[PDB]
């Protein structure tokens, strides 16, 4: 509904997100070994956790290259934030993929998103989202691009990395129903993949050109077909003043209130 | 009626500012200084009133001892709050930047230590306000039963969540500051006077916060704090059109341009006609334009060359993009240039740049060096922001993507023995 | 109880809306009393409502019902030693009434009425002019200063008393004279001396030699003072302004400004930053106006200013004139010592008989047990005062609050 | 930082000494001994400051005067002394403690302050050395907030040094072509390989705006370099480029090389002087000279320049008074009218005049 | 007649003009009236002797 109370509770909550930042876990599970392995620089991870909110999913797009002479590892060197808004179970971000100059040097590795409740599976909403990106984008390679799910555990953050299997990709291309239990969904659709955090190199951010990224507070101003440019600069926090204009634009006041207490005492500067 | 000095109450604050000016090095200079006070001649000619028995007055006729004791107490008070480093042995004082900030903003030494302990790099606006509310200057402000009816309404109509706190002084002061910035009228008279107090002291308070947090180098919070400063000064949130800082403008026109969302920096592309076409008020088209070009704008270029593997040299070229009017910009315009690290997290360097009246349109050249570190980063950022002007800023990514650092230098030939 | 307390707050808000700003003791008392009447069962119909109207003022037929509803919704009816500066520094400074006893004038009397004591004192009797004495015209005082006094033919008695020490000595000044004596024009002369200290034949009052600092206790006062000081000193061709400047934007602005006026505080911050240290050594004169502000909580500031100025002069060996102005109060010789005013040639004292318009003051106080009752009594007292203003005289009431 | 600041600083120090409650602490001999030295003085305040054993030195001071002060100090007659920054280089008298403040100096040309060149600062610092006696030497450098970290880094570490030849380039190629040391473009590249620039380019390529460390990177870089230097030199008619390969000196370049000048200067001359030019024009053309652009302005002296212009024979067209070319025009006219000046700008006038005749003759040619 | 900062800008001057010419024998104003532009009154009387 209106969730007026919700906006504030979550707002003073999120001011502590940086506490999570220093306790994180990473899924270690069976390594395919024929697969790629993705390294996520820790700095972007920290900042990405810090801008988020504990209910609305936010998402970011992964861009990186493989180190010289080492084709089987993908360093993620960049995260791009685009105009978007979340639900608690999913994220709506526009049809256009990032286009920009700093990006030309690297390849897209997929996307990363916050996940209010921890689940040991790739949410149907995700496999469906990813397949549907992939359908419309040849730029995204099935085998090279992943979905990193970053979940908020108590006092902590914990993350896993998924790849679609071809079974999954086909299901997802097909899938309409976005409910939590669509028909024909299977654990056969996704696969876990190997990912490591790193302090060895720094990742950087790309961010919308004329606005910021977070449209949650304006849902009517967001459209699938909306176009955007980019810039080199960091994301503002979720509850940052700019993301919520409607609330700072709440002033209904007559100036003459100032008539009262017209004793002006200053005597400074 | 006798004229007596209230000096004793303020004695710790007075002493600090004198150490800050360098007019008192040690305890001795301090007693010499206090020997010039009104309180000194009053303590001389009416000791009975000022807490001196006549016998110990006879024991120390010049008040050398009592004055010294008072100075020592003041020094201890200053030190415990870290305004001064003074060891009892030498009797010498040393100033700290916290002390200077304290003196410069006329903020008391309890408030300043509250800031020292409370302020951390990672503070949100939500928290910045609370820390402001904890200022020792507000110690006596309390919340009255009758007004707790209105404070609640005000509490739900504020943009920055207070909800960390319930109804207690912190909340009252916070919601008050917000009310003032959000420009809200208050029914109760008590609250009005209170709010006035809070907001008037708020300039110096928030500013000392900015100065501190900037000297520390913590980028994000120095942004949040300078912006707060501006929001207090101008009585508006940033989410409102910068054109408002020109009071010369009609309110309905401003509200009209706020109605349609058309990002402000996109007004420069438009001519006098194209402007009026947005809000369908073409009669205004010329006048608006004037203001848009009156709004201070800098464009900036950079020439960067590596000096050693550790340090790069930066030549920043600031070219004024705005039309100067001394009935708006006045005699001088102030800007902070600060180069921030990869994440806009740490401020690697900062200068106060001031462009005078004469030199608008003259490009100024600033030269400064910045360090680089072991995981060579994708870029730095060079930010420039007006001091007083709200929503007035220009950022310049300085990319290292192509940087080639010099070969590390071999060790000097050892001096043989 | 809380079920009850939550209604009590609402009742207090309603009573506040009627009365407006008032002392807490009185408003609370009235509310408790309005509630008392509502709760009591000795009054019926209009009577209770009429009583409330008489007590709480006119009430809309719509508001009374709400008040009744609130009432109904109520369930129940050598090494140094450390010392404490708290018990030392005086609380409620400048309102202390430190003197043990006050001597009443023969003319003054006491007549106590019900609920209020009323005190009356007559007008004062002007001191007879001295034998072979006369006021100084604007003729017989030095040639240059005479300019800018136009419209005014004669000097006031007190002005005429101290003009000599004003223009002939750098000795520090203190005057205590009643409101209306026209003190400004004394200090003006103290300025016209300095304005005269730098003069040339072929040019007058060349203005880069002196920068004067006028410290006044209130902000408006600064405005109006720069306003009249400008007009007056203009004969010399000197331009002044208020120092409201933020430090950096207007320094280079006030660089070209002389005889600047400011509140003691402004001067203190601005000196702590060093905005002053570019100005100083060009300062030969500082005026402390209403220096009796020493007694206020703000007192330490003035104390900090002057102390710094003196302590500084001892290092630089370059001196400065200091001109103190005060209301007429004892401890004058102490303030003299403080300003380094030689009591011999530099001290000036005048008692309350020198107020240009003699003052007959009557004091009225309320000894009412209850604040609520006292508030009603105060209104009655005003009516009595109004009757006296029946004739062709001007009455004026200064209330605690603007809204009130 | 300033010629005049030296006087004022000494007075401030004396005031501080007086405050300390002990006076004349820096004078190690009686007043009777200093009299023979003080008989030789013009400056009246200097007499006073020297009274307490304090000293000073600036552009005003004669060499004898300086030698005397130095003698008095080293022999112990005087405890301490203040000195203009300009005198850091040519000063033959050392010390124990050396403190530098207000390193940035004022430049009228852009109307801004600019930092002391680092080597200067290092020289001032090296001026605290007394190996004969002291076991230590001390320096305090008081500077702005901005400039703090820079000194903290670079005063302690050994210094890097880079070549500037890439920028100041034309004059030498011209002169060398004249000697037939560079007979054609190839000889030019070869000549380049004898330099320190050649050395450094591959060491720190981003400094010289060379984009790669490779062989053909450096090679292409030097190539583009002689290419544009010879082009710019040919455009100016100082040389002739035949077949695109060979070069020969021409009239202009020959002159230039012969009289040894700022090359841009005499290019300016070349596009300025025309058939009808006369002394009015020759004044401003000779004023705009490379040498003229080297004039120094102190404390933004613009109003003074305007006042000087107000009484000079030839006025100017909306002149900026922080510009040294304007200043040299006005100083030159002042010299022609035999008008008296403050010694401050009089020293300047004399320096202009020192190199004037050469320039004039070059115009004749 | 009552004059206060709260009301207005020019009508304060328009009230002061009215009082000087004896428009109103009794007027109520805040202390800022005594500290601001200078006009006296035959008899003055502060009410309640209290301030916030």
């Amino acid at each position: 509904f209106s969730s007026k109370t919700e906006w504030r509770v979550r707002a003073i909550s999120a001011a502590n997100l940086h506490l999570r930042t220093n306790h994180i876990y990473v899924s270690s599970d069976d390594i395919k070994e024929t697969g790629y392995t993705y390294i996520l620089p820790k700095n972007v991870l920290k900042k990405f956790i810090c801008i988020s909110d504990l209910r609305a999913q936010i998402a970011g797009y992964l861009y990186g290259v493989s180190p010289p002479d080492n084709p089987q590892v993908k360093e993620i060197r960049c995260i791009v934030m685009v105009p978007q808004w979340g639900t608690h179970q999913t994220v709506h971000l526009p049809g256009q993929l990032p286009q920009h100059e700093y990006l030309k040097e690297m390849e897209p590795l997929g996307w990363i998103h916050t996940q209010p409740n921890e689940s040991p599976q790739l949410s149907p909403q995700d496999v469906t989202t990813h397949a549907k990106i992939m359908a419309d984008n040849p730029s995204w390679d099935g085998e090279k691009t992943i979905i990193i799910t970053c979940s908020f555990t108590p006092g902590s953050c914990t993350l896993t990395a998924y790849k679609l299997t071809p079974s999954g990709y086909e299901w997802g291309r097909q899938n309409t129903d976005k409910g939590n239990n669509p028909k024909g969904y299977l654990p056969s659709h996704y696969e876990r993949v190997q990912m490591l955090l790193s302090d060895r190199f720094l990742g950087f951010f790309m961010v919308p050109a004329q606005s910021s990224w977070n449209y949650n507070f304006m849902g009517v101003r967001h459209d699938p077909n909306m176009k955007y440019e980019l810039q080199l600069a960091n994301p503002k926090e979720f509850y940052h003043e700019v993301h919520r204009p409607s609330h700072f634009l709440n002033f209904a006041l007559l100036q003459e209130g100032e008539v009262y207490s017209a004793d002006r005492e200053d005597l400074y500067a | 009626l006798p004229i007596e000095s209230q000096m004793v109450s303020k004695l710790p604050d007075m002493l600090n500012a004198e150490i800050v000016l360098g007019n008192v090095q040690n305890a001795k200079d301090a007693v010499n200084w206090l020997g010039y006070a009104y309180l000194y001649i009053r303590m001389l000619r009416s000791p009975t009133l000022y807490g001196i028995s006549h016998d110990d007055l006879k024991g120390d006729p010049l008040l050398d001892q009592r004055r010294l004791d008072l100075v020592h107490t003041a020094a201890l008070m200053l030190d415990k709050n870290n305004l001064v480093k003074y060891d009892k042995k030498t009797g010498n004082f040393q100033v700290t930047e916290l002390g200077r900030i304290a003196s410069h903003y006329y903020i008391t030494n309890d408030t300043v230590q509250t800031y020292n302990q409370l302020l951390k790099p990672t503070l949100s606006e939500i928290e910045l306000f609370r820390v402001f509310s904890l200022s020792s200057e507000f110690k006596n402000i309390t919340v009255r039963e009758e007004e707790k009816l209105e404070l609640q309404k005000l509490l739900e109509r504020v943009p920055i969540p207070v909800k960390e706190s319930i109804e207690e002084p912190s909340a009252k002061i916070n919601v008050l500051l917000q009310a003032f910035i959000s420009q809200l009228k208050l029914e109760g008279f008590a609250l009005m006077a209170d709010m006035v107090y809070v907001t008037q002291s708020a300039g110096r308070l928030m500013r000392a916060i900015f100065e501190i947090v900037l000297n520390r180098g913590w980028a994000q919070l120095t942004d949040k704090t300078l912006n707060l400063c501006k929001m207090i000064d101008k009585r508006m949130w940033q989410s409102m059109c910068p054109l408002r800082q020109f009071r010369k403008l009609p309110e309905e026109v401003v509200k009209k341009i706020e109605k349609k969302n058309f990002p402000f920096e996109r007004l420069y592309d438009l001519n006098h006609n194209e402007i009026g076409e947005l809000i369908r008020m073409p009669k205004m088209g010329k006048t608006i334009h004037k203001y848009v070009h009156l709004f201070p704008k800098l464009e900036l270029s950079v020439h960067l060359q590596p000096i050693t593997r550790s340090t790069l040299k930066v030549e920043l070229t600031i070219t004024p993009d705005f039309q100067w009017d001394e009935k708006v910009h006045g005699s001088s315009e102030a800007f902070w240039i600060l180069v921030e690290d990869v994440d806009s997290e740490v401020i690697l360097h900062h200068e106060y740049f001031l462009l005078k009246a004469k030199y608008a349109q003259d490009e100024h050249l600033i030269t400064f060096f910045v360090p680089v570190f072991e995981p060579l980063p994708p870029q730095y950022f060079i930010r420039v922001v007006s001091d007083r002007w709200l929503s007035c800023e220009t950022q310049l990514p300085v990319s290292f993507r192509h940087l080639i650092l010099p070969e590390k230098y071999p060790p000097p030939t050892e001096l043989l023995d | 109880t809380k079920e009850t307390r939550e209604t009590y707050e609402v009742l207090l808000s309603f009573i506040q809306a009627a009365l407006g700003d008032q002392p807490r003791d009185i408003l609370c008392g009235a509310a408790d009393e309005v509630l008392a009447v509502l709760k009591n069962e000795k009054l019926r119909d209009k009577e209770r409502r009429k009583e409330i109207d008489l007590l709480l003022g006119q009430t809309d037929d719509t508001r009374y019902h709400v008040l009744v509803n609130l009432g109904k919704k109520i369930t129940d009816y050598a090494p140094r030693q450390v010392l404490d500066l708290e018990d030392l520094v005086f609380t409620q400074g400048s309102h202390f009434m430190a003197n043990k006893r006050c001597q009443l004038p023969d003319g003054s009397f006491r007549r106590q009425r019900k609920g209020y004591e009323e005190v009356h004192v007559p007008a004062l009797k002007p001191k007879p002019f001295g034998s072979e004495e006369q006021l100084l015209p604007v003729e017989k005082l030095p040639k240059y200063a005479q300019a800018g006094f136009e419209g005014f033919k004669t000097l006031n008695r007190i002005q005429s008393k101290l003009y000599r020490a004003a223009l002939e000595t750098d000795e520090n000044l203190l005057l205590c004279a009643p409101t209306g004596a026209g003190k400004t024009n004394v200090a003006l002369m103290c300025m016209l001396r300095e304005i005269g200290k730098h003069i040339n034949m072929d040019g007058t009052i060349n203005v880069d030699d002196f920068k004067i600092i006028y410290i006044a206790p209130m902000r408006s006062l600064v405005q109006e003072m720069v306003g009249s000081f400008g007009k007056r000193l203009a004969t010399y061709g000197i331009t002044v302004a208020e120092l409201t400047g933020d430090h950096q934007l207007c320094k280079e602005e006030i660089s070209a400004t002389q005889i600047i006026v400011c509140t003691p505080e402004k001067w203190d911050i601005i000196t702590r930053k060093g905005g002053e240290r570019t100005y100083t050594q060009l300062v030969r004169l500082i005026i402390l106006d209403e220096i009796h502000l020493l007694h206020d909580d703000r007192g330490p500031v003035l104390e900090a200013l002057v102390a710094r100025a003196i302590r500084n002069i001892e290092m630089t060996q370059e001196d400065v004139r200091l001109i103190g102005l005060s209301a007429t109060l004892p401890n004058y010789e102490d303030v003299a010592t403080f300003l380094r005013v030689d009591p011999a040639k530099g001290l000036f004292y005048f008692d309350n008989s020198f107020r240009p318009v003699p003052l007959e003051q009557t004091y009225v106080g309320i000894t009412e047990k209850k604040a609520i009752k006292r508030f009603q009594i105060m209104n009655e007292i005003v009516y009595e005062k109004i009757m006296e203003h029946a004739g062709k005289n001007q009455v004026l009431v200064f209330v605690h609050s603007r809204k009130e | 930082p300033s010629r005049k600041q030296t006087r004022l600083t000494a007075i401030d120090i004396l005031t501080t000494c007086a405050a300390d409650i002990q006076r004349q602490r820096f004078l190690h001999c009686t007043e009777k001994d200093l009299i023979p030295y003080l008989e030789k003085l013009s400056d009246s305040t200097l007499k006073e400051t020297l009274l307490n054993g304090v000293g000073y030195l600036h552009e005003g001071l004669s060499p004898m005067e300086r030698r005397l002060v130095e003698q008095l100090f080293s022999s112990g007659a005087i405890q301490v002394v203040v000195a203009s920054r300009s005198l850091c280089w040519g000063m033959n008298v050392a010390a124990h403690l050396v403190i530098i403040m207000d390193t940035q100096y004022y430049n009228g040309k852009i109307h801004a302050y600019v930092d002391y060149p680092i080597y200067d600062v290092l020289q001032m610092v090296g001026h605290a050395n007394r190996p004969l006696q002291d076991d230590e030497g001390r320096c305090v450098i008081m500077c702005q907030g901005s400039k703090k970290d820079f000194f903290k880094k670079f005063l302690y570490e050994p210094l890097p040094v880079e070549s500037h030849l890439d920028h100041c380039m034309h004059d030498h190629f011209n002169a060398e072509i004249v000697t037939k040391t560079i007979e054609n473009k190839q000889d030019a590249v070869d000549y380049l390989t004898w330099t320190f620039l050649y050395r450094r380019m591959t060491q720190n390529p981003n400094y010289y705006n060379l984009q790669g460390i490779s062989h053909r990177h450096l090679s292409d870089h030097l190539s583009e370099l002689v290419e544009q230097t010879l082009s710019d030199l040919e455009q100016s008619k100082c040389i002739s480029i035949e077949d695109e390969m060979d070069v020969a000196p021409l009239n202009l370049g020959m002159i230039a090389a012969y009289y040894y000048i700022n090359y841009t200067t005499i290019e300016l001359f070349s596009m300025s002087l025309n058939a009808k030019t006369k002394v009015r024009g020759l004044i401003e053309i000779i004023s705009n000279a490379a040498e003229y652009e080297n004039i120094p302005i102190r404390h933004h002296e613009d109003n003074l320049l305007r006042q000087l212009a107000q009484k000079v024979p030839h006025k100017l067209n909306n002149p900026k008074f922080n510009d040294p070319h304007v200043k040299t025009n006005l100083l030159l006219q002042a010299h022609l009218s035999r008008m008296q000046l403050s010694a401050e700008l009089q020293s300047d006038t004399e320096e202009i005049l020192s190199k004037a005749i050469r320039l004039i003759q070059a115009c004749v040619d | 007649a009552i004059h206060h900062a709260g009301m207005t800008r020019v009508d304060r001057t328009l009230v002061e003009d009215l009082f000087a010419d004896k428009h109103i024998q009794v007027l109520v104003s805040t202390a800022t009236l005594a500290w601001g532009v200078n006009l006296p009154a035959h008899t003055v009387i502060i009410k309640g002797t209290q301030v916030y």
